[PDB]
């Protein structure tokens, strides 16, 4: 519990996003205005910061594909080889050969 | 609350299937008799001698609108003039309770909001990019295997034995060659 | 004039009469019947039934019905 | 504003009716496509006819890579067949005791005729 | 008056209404085909009148294309709200769109007129010689109702095209998907014409075109020179209104407009040179099969971008607002199921795996998730979406999930299990087949009777 | 960045097919070498019914 | 690509310290079906179908203006149901230039 | 050789030449190709 | 057209085309098939069976038949 | 994290719970949502809660249920689909714990490709 | 079904008078409708659609009994032979 503690403050303190890079010609904010908006706008969606959703989506391909493999190694089973392919009579008459 | 009991006594049950009694009880399809509907139907619908035999675009009831000073009657703003200067108040719709039954009130509220746009230019671009030439990189993957299967069926084979097949309706007719 | 304005005046202030709906769909009706009709009167005509019983074109066990 | 088929269906959850609605309409098209063939009983899905195709495919050796890869497939996993589980003809359901005696005959004789050559061609 | 009407708005109603009729004959034909088909046997055609069952599949295919989306998707919608769009006061030639509905009207009149007089036999709705050449008088009349149909359709072209002399707003999307159509339609009309009157000149002067030391293979390159572009005559209007209802509905500008506009312009050139992917089975030289095979597989691309860029028009809408409209939700239909079609349709374009697979129902289902699903929802959506502006009433489908879900899952117990018999395999344009694909079959067969019932219900 | 799941979602899926086809071919291989469902001399005409 | 409307920081300055968002509802109000009298006829049920027009409703801002209700189509903008005619006055799809001319000032 | 029962048989079954050996590994290659263009496309289709 | 889906082959039976197609048969057995191009009243009715024999069965039918 | 990083001028929420809230509906009645995650009678407004007293920009979120059940209902004030539960909450805790979110990601990605692995293989 | 009053991860914020607002209450009555039984019907019947669309209905199996056990005993006696786990197989 202790080390999950504290990989759990490491990772969390690496892990707070800085501020974006904005793509986009933007005025800055006047100094010292706080909230204008309220609630009832149309709601905009939570997006993770690219760090947190690059470990997740790691931690997501990581957990598939060693299923996979748990699957592949425990689950499922390999093919025996072959039966011995011995000689075997054929029938004598096809059933639709006229008498 | 139900908003339906607001405006049930404006809708009283109708009598009639499809709103009309038997033609016999009333002769829904003569015109109207009354003044200023002889264009109109007894029931409101409009006769067929207005619409059909004797409509005006046919020449019937030649009536020029426009009079000689190439005016017609049009209706003026409701002008209210106001600290020295002539305003227009413009006309604002009934409430919509009186044309649509519901009472106005409880909205649910709906902001203001300008249009959800796209940003990031470059990041766009690139998408847009990616929208085209991802497809073109799979028929290129394809293209490969398509000319390889196509050369395969044409190839000049070494075939030692013929078989001839005729498709005659309804039945196939085969020849081959017969042992020497 | 007011009456004039919409395009179908009386089925858009919900006054036509019903008969127009009525004969709009009895044309789709008539219009169904060109498939089952002749359908009726071709088997009649090269078998001398209107419809076939399943699998009446094969061979039937004694007891079937 | 509905009438009242409208009014019960609309009254209830969507994901309470929607579920049964959907089986009860696959069912009703089934039932409809069943009326006109009650009693029916083809002879070529009668037990006799049955055996008879089984040696075909043995004199043929026929679908021999579907039966090889069904092998190694349930070998290597759970593998699960629908012509395993249901029939195959919809005659099923007034077939329970249906037979073709001339045919149940006629194939007895063959297979007497059979082992009578295959005698024979051991020598 | 009904008939002498020349509003652009009238006609576009008579043209969803009569494609609503001739429809019921469409759908009555369809049920009769999937009865059949239920099981092995005779069950409602008999063995001497096979010559019917190949009558029904004809007229059906006829029926349902040249008489029913068609005239709904390019005739309906275009002429209600074309001239709206174009903020033009009316259609440019009114008397020339008065007499097109007519003349849909009278040819479909003398297609029934022959079920009902003539002897009832068929060669598919794709008309091959010389079977087609050998038949009844049956033929000769569906010839000329597809030549007459052909008036109808370039008259309304020139109508649409004169749009671009008039519109005194912005050419939106929507109108760039019915000028395209128009050219296409000028282009591929012509073509078509010239070989249907070969037809004739075999059926009725004594002509010597479709016999020894005459090509046979010769029809199929100029019907399929304008089978191909009908294809998409008949799916680029369904296009334009996708566009329309998303950004509509979902309160977002168009996203990459001449991107769209481009991609709809680049798959009419490109499917005005990949016909001879209907003729892979016939004995082409290779050259030939590797460019056609080659140039098919690109129409992907620009149809691809046009179904990324519709993806991101959904994406992002506000979530206050309802997304449960029949509009919104056939809408969005399309998308999923266009793809299914568009596909498969990339599947069968390798010829090697079209040898498996011509003349399969893995080809029937891959058009019919295209036009029966496909199309009829786009239609659909679009006179949803248009619900208010033109009126109609007395139906309960704007907000209707049931027929909605209904009608998803039915529509695709039909023709999933078709795509599994293309490799069983059973042949099309039969009726009789072997005991063991009866399960398929039969499960179509119970989604065909399903989806009848479920368009009672709307009423 | 979403539309990236959607890519390693249909890149999983699409693999998974992948090894089911890269079996299929290690079984072909071995039918005519080793199954004894591969039987050679036995079919025989049946003749004219 | 269309982002917005572009703003300077001179612009998004207060003249107040308790300016916030006005919240104006822009949901027009509760519909339904357009419910007609009985007693009215053809004419005046045309009249009642015309007062019930969504596309002749605005929302009124703190200063007096209105914002209208507005579409990316012309589609939405005739009477509904559509009448015969409808766009008698030729809809004017207003431009934007800094091109100028003299003559349209007086000093 | 003969259809079978309740078969997918998805790319086609039982080959008895080459060529026909071709034709199913053509549809089988391809085949991971289109779920991934369905799967990647419609994971997309919401709000 | 004639179709032997087994022996992947599916050529059109064309009037005044005689198209060549090349088959290597690994497996001996049965492989039926079916008329892929509507051709008529009886297009469902004309089916495609080929047997697949040994070289040395082979020549002893042909001899024979 | 919109309000986190990106806009400083919107109102950000409390997270009440990282879990959805459980509640029954009945059609025909109007409920009223806490968008600020300080309401004692959560999912509800108690009259005393920001969100109530119209203070900060936050207000009710107002809601109604179109047919009677019992539906799920958003605690971390954050959710796309707000005031109804889509997963959001599950969202906002992996970016608030990324280590936890990891590994419940890890855990059922494993699950999903041992299921899907085994009955195709 | 009376359902129960579930509290939460945090206690505090369920603490408050709720009056005729409703409480919260536990995840399994979201699964079960508040144990409607209608909605039980409906999630069997989505069962038993789900189990047609994929495996086929499985209803018809106790009709099917004889006429599977008739098919088996041809399959193994005068159908080709099948080797291991090949012969739980039959068409
Ligand atoms: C025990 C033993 C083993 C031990 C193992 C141990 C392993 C340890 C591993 C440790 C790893 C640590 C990683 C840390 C995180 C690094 C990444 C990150 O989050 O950035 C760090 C850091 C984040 O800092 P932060 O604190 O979060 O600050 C955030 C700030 O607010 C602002 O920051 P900013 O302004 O600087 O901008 C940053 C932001 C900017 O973000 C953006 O602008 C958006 C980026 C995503 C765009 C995606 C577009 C996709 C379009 C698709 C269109 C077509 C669709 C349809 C296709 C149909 C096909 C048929 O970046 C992101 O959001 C990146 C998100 C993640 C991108 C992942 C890309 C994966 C591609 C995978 C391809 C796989 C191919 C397989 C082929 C297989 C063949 C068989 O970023 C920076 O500061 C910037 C520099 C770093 C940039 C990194 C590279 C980004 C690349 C983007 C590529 C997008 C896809 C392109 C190809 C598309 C093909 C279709
Ligand atoms: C695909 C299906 C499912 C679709 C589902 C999804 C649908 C989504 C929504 C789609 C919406 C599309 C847009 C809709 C716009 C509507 C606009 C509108 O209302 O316009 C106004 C327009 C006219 O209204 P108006 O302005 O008041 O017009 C006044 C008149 O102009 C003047 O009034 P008048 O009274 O003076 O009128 C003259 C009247 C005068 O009428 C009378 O005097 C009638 C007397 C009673 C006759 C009754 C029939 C008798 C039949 C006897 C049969 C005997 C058989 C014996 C057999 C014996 C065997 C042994 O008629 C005539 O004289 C001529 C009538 C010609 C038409 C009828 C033809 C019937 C078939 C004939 C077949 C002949 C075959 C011959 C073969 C020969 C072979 C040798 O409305 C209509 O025409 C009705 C439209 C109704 C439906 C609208 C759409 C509703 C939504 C869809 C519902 C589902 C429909 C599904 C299809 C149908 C299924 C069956
Ligand atoms: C050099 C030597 C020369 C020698 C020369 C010798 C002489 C040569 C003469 C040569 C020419 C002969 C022909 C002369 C034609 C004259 C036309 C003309 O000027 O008329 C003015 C005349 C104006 O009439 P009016 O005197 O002012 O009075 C009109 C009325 O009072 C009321 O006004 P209205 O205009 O409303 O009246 C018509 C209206 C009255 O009814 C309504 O208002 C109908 C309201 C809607 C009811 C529901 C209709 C069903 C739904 C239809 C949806 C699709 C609509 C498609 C577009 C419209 C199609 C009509 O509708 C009808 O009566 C027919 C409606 C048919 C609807 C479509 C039915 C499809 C069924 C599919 C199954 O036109 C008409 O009103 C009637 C025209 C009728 C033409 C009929 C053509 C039928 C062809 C059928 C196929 C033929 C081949 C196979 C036949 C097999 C038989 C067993
Ligand atoms: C840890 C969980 C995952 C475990 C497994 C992972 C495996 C590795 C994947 C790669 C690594 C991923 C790591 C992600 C970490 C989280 C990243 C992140 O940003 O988190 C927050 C982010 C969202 O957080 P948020 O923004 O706060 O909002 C929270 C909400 O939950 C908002 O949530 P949302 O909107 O993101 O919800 C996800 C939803 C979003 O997407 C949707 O909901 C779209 C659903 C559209 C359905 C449309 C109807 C389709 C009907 C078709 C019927 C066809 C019938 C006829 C067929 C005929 C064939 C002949 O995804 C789906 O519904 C799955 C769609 C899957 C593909 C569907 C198509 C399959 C086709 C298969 C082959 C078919 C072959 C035959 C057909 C023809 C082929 C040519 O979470 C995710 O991104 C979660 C993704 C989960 C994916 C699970 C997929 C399960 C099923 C797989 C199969
Ligand atoms: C409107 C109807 C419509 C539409 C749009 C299409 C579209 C396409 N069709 Fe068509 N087709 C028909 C209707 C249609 N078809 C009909 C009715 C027939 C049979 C006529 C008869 O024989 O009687 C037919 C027959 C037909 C055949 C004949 C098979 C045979 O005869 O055996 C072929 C093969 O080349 C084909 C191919 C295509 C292709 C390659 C497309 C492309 O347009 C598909 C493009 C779409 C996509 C590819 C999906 C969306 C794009 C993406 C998701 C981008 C990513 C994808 C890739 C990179 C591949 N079609
Ligand atoms: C767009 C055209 C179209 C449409 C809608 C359909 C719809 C359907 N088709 Fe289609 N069909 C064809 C075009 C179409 N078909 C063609 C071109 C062929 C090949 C012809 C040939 O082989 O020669 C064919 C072949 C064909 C066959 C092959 C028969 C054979 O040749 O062996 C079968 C049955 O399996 C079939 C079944 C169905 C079914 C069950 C429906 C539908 O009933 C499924 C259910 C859907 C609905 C019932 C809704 C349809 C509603 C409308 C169309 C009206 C829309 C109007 C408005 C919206 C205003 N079709
Ligand atoms: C096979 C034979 C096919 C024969 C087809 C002939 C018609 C081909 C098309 C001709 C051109 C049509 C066209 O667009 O012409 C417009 C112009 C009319 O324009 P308005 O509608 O009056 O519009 C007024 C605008 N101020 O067309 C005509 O004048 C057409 C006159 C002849 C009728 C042609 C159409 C009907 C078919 C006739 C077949 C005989
Ligand atoms: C609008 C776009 C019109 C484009 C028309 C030209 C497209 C040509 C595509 C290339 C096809 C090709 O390879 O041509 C061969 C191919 C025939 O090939 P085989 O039957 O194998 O015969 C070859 C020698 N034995 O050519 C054709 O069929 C082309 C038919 C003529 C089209 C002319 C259309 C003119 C329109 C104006
Ligand atoms: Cu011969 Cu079909
Ligand atoms: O036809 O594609
Ligand atoms: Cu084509
Ligand atoms: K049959
Ligand atoms: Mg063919
Ligand atoms: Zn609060
Ligand atoms: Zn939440």
């Amino acid at each position: 519990a202790a080390v999950r503690s504290q990989i759990e403050a490491a990772v969390y303190k690496w892990t707070r996003p800085r501020p974006p890079r904005l793509g986009v010609a933007v005025p800055r904010s006047p100094p010292g205005t706080g909230i204008l908006f309220h609630t009832n706008m149309q709601t905009i969606r939570y997006s993770l910061s690219p760090k947190v959703w690059v470990l997740v989506t790691g931690a997501a391909l990581v957990g598939v594909f060693s299923g996979q493999r748990f699957a592949q190694t425990v689950l499922l089973s390999k093919n025996p080889p072959n039966p011995p392919r011995y000689r075997e009579k054929p029938p004598v008459r096809h059933p639709h050969t006229p008498d | 609350k139900s908003y339906y009991d607001d405006f049930k006594d404006r809708l009283k049950p109708g009598k009639y299937t499809q709103g009309r009694c038997p033609q016999s009880e009333g002769d829904y399809r003569q015109e109207s008799k009354t003044i200023g509907r002889e264009h109109l139907n007894d029931d409101g619908t409009r006769s067929k001698r207005y619409t059909v035999k004797e409509a005006d675009a046919l020449g019937y009831h030649y009536h020029p609108p426009i009079d000689k000073k190439g005016q017609v009657y049009v209706k003026g703003p409701n002008t209210v003039i106001e600290r020295g200067q002539t305003w227009i108040k413009g006309y604002e719709l009934p409430s919509m309770e009186y044309t649509y039954g519901p009472k106005q009130e409880d909205i649910p509220f709906y902001p203001r909001v300008k249009l959800n746009v796209w940003g990031n230019y470059n990041l766009v671009m690139k998408v847009e990019f990616l929208f085209f030439y991802l497809p073109t990189i799979i028929v290129f993957g394809i293209c490969i295997p398509v000319y390889t299967i196509n050369f395969a069926q044409e190839e000049v084979i070494y075939t030692t034995m013929t078989v001839k097949v005729t498709g005659r309706q309804w039945y196939w007719v085969y020849e081959v060659e017969s042992p020497t | 004039n007011l009456e004039d304005h919409f395009d179908l005046a009386e089925y858009m202030m919900k006054m036509h009469n019903p008969m127009s709906e009525y004969l709009y769909w009895i044309a789709g009706f008539v219009s169904g019947l060109h498939g089952i009709l002749p359908l009726l009167h071709s088997n009649y005509y090269f078998s001398g039934m209107f419809l076939p019983r399943d699998n009446d074109n094969t061979q039937l066990c004694d007891d079937s019905w | 504003d509905f009438p009242w088929r409208w009014g019960f269906v609309a009254e209830k959850p969507f994901w309470v009716g929607a579920p049964i609605l959907v089986l009860g309409v696959l069912c009703l098209g089934h039932i409809i496509q069943t009326m006109g063939q009650i009693g029916v009983r083809p002879k070529r899905y009668t037990p006799e006819w049955v055996e008879a195709t089984k040696e075909r495919e043995r004199a043929e050796n026929t679908n021999p890579i579907t039966r090889y890869l069904d092998r190694r497939r349930a070998e290597r996993g759970p593998y699960y067949l629908m012509s395993n589980v249901l029939p195959y003809h919809p005659h099923f359901l007034w077939m329970r005791n249906s037979h073709d005696y001339e045919a149940a005959e006629a194939l007895a004789a063959r297979r007497e005729k059979d082992r009578e050559l295959a005698a024979k061609l051991e020598a | 008056f009904y008939i002498l009407v020349n509003n652009n708005k009238r006609i576009g109603i008579y043209y969803i209404k009569l494609s609503i009729i001739i429809g019921i004959l469409g759908i009555v034909l369809s049920y009769i085909i999937r009865v059949e088909l239920y099981n092995s046997g005779n069950r409602i055609i008999k063995y001497d009148n096979v010559n019917y069952y190949n009558m029904v599949i004809t007229l059906h295919g006829l029926l349902m294309i040249f008489y029913i989306i068609m005239p709904g998707l390019y005739g309906g919608i275009p002429l209600y709200i074309l001239p709206i769009l174009s903020v033009i006061t009316d259609i440019v030639l009114p008397r020339i769109n008065n007499i097109s509905i007519i003349i849909v009207l009278i040819s479909y009149i003398v297609v029934i007129n022959s079920i009902v007089i003539e002897y009832n036999i068929g060669t598919g709705w794709t008309l091959y010689p010389p079977l087609s050449i050998i038949g009844t008088v049956i033929v000769n009349m569906i010839l000329y109702g597809l030549i007459i149909i052909g008036i109808s359709s370039i008259i309304s072209a020139i109508n649409f095209m004169n749009i671009l002399i008039v519109i005194d707003g912005i050419i939106y999307v929507y109108i760039w998907s019915i000028i395209i159509t128009s050219v296409l339609l000028i282009i591929s009309l012509p073509i078509l014409n010239g070989i249907l009157l070969m037809i004739l000149s075999d059926i009725y002067f004594n002509s010597i075109y479709f016999i020894l030391n005459g090509d046979v293979v010769l029809y199929q390159h100029l019907f399929w020179y304008f089978g191909h572009p009908e294809v998409y005559i008949l799916i680029l209007p369904a296009f334009g209104i996708i566009s329309i209802i998303l950004s509509v509905l979902n309160n977002k500008i168009i996203f990459g407009m001449k991107s769209m506009i481009l991609a709809i312009i680049m798959i009419s050139i490109l499917g005005s040179i990949v016909w001879a992917h209907h003729i892979y089975t016939v004995g082409l030289e290779l050259d030939t099969k590797i460019y056609f095979n080659n140039l098919t597989l690109i129409i992907s691309i620009p149809t691809g971008n046009k179904i990324y860029n519709w993806i991101i028009l959904y994406i992002g809408s506000y979530n206050i607002l309802y997304n449960g409209y029949q509009s919104l939700i056939f809408s969005i239909m399309f998308i999923i199921i266009f793809i299914i079609g568009g596909i498969t349709g990339i599947i069968i374009s390798i010829d090697i795996i079209d040898i498996g697979l011509h003349d399969t129902y893995y080809i029937v289902s891959h058009f019919h998730y295209i036009l029966s699903i496909g199309a009829v929802i786009s239609l659909l959506a679009g006179i949803l979406l248009l619900k208010d502006i033109i009126g109609y009433y007395n139906v309960i489908i704007k907000i209707n999930k049931y027929f909605g879900l209904l009608l998803f899952i039915n529509i695709n117990i039909i023709f999933t299990p078709q795509f599994i018999i293309g490799f069983n395999v059973m042949p099309r344009r039969i009726l009789e087949y072997s005991d063991n694909i009866i399960v398929w079959n039969l499960i179509s067969s119970i989604g065909s009777i399903s989806t009848i019932l479920i368009l009672l219900s709307i009423f | 960045r979403d539309w990236l799941i959607g890519v390693m979602l249909g890149m999983y899926l699409g693999n998974l097919c992948v090894q089911q086809h890269r079996q299929y071919r290690v079984d072909m291989k071995l039918f005519y070498l080793e199954a004894p469902e591969h039987k050679i001399n036995w079919v025989k005409p049946r003749g004219d019914l | 690509i269309y982002e917005g409307q572009t703003v300077q920081e001179s612009e998004l300055i207060p003249q107040e310290d308790d300016w916030v968002i006005e919240e104006t509802n822009f949901c027009l109000g509760r519909n339904c079906y357009v419910r007609f009298r009985e007693e009215d006829d053809l004419a005046r049920r045309a009249l009642h179908q015309m007062d019930s027009q969504l596309n002749k409703m605005h929302t009124r801002l703190r200063d007096g203006t209105v914002i209208p209700y507005m579409s990316f189509h012309p589609d939405e903008m005739v009477d509904r149901p559509a009448p015969i005619h409808t766009f008698s006055e030729k809809p004017l799809l207003k431009w934007t230039w800094d091109e100028t001319y003299e003559e349209a000032y007086d000093d | 050789d003969i259809p079978w029962p309740a078969r997918t048989d998805w790319g086609g079954h039982d080959p008895a030449t080459p060529f026909a050996e071709l034709m199913i590994n053509t549809h089988s290659m391809f085949w991971p190709v289109a779920i991934f263009i369905y799967v990647s496309a419609i994971y997309m289709v919401k709000k | 057209s004639w179709s032997v889906p087994s022996l992947g082959i599916k050529c059109d039976a064309t009037p005044g085309r005689l198209v060549k197609i090349n088959t290597f048969i690994q497996r001996e057995g049965v492989f039926y098939g079916q008329c892929s191009e509507l051709c008529g009243t009886l297009h469902a009715f004309m089916p495609i069976v080929v047997e697949a024999v040994s070289p040395e069965a082979f020549a002893a039918h042909a001899k024979k038949w | 994290t919109w309000t986190e990083i990106w806009w400083e001028h919107d109102p950000t929420p409390k997270v009440a719970q990282y879990r959805p809230y459980v509640c029954t509906v009945e059609s025909g009645k109007v409920y009223w949502w806490c968008a600020c995650g300080e309401s004692k009678t959560q999912p509800w407004v108690d009259g005393h809660c920001k969100c109530s007293k119209r203070e900060g920009g936050f207000r009710p979120r107002r809601w109604e249920p179109e047919h009677d059940g019992v539906r799920l209902f958003c605690g971390c004030k954050s959710c796309f689909s707000s005031p109804t539960w889509n997963g959001g909450c599950f969202t906002k805790w992996m970016q608030s714990n990324p280590a936890g979110g990891m590994l419940y990601c890890f855990a059922a990605a494993f699950g999903f490709g041992t299921l899907t692995v085994y009955r195709k293989f | 079904y009376t359902p129960s009053f579930e509290r939460g991860l945090n206690p505090e914020l369920t603490s408050g008078d709720y009056g005729d607002m409703p409480k919260p209450q536990p995840l399994i009555d979201f699964f079960t409708q508040n144990r409607n039984p209608w909605f039980g019907f409906a999630m069997f019947c989505g069962f038993n659609f789900l189990w047609w669309a994929f495996f086929g209905a499985w209803q018809i199996r106790p009709l099917w009994a004889s006429q599977r056990k008739s098919l088996a005993e041809a399959d193994r006696l005068y159908g080709p032979t099948k080797y291991g786990v090949g012969k739980k197989y039959i068409n």
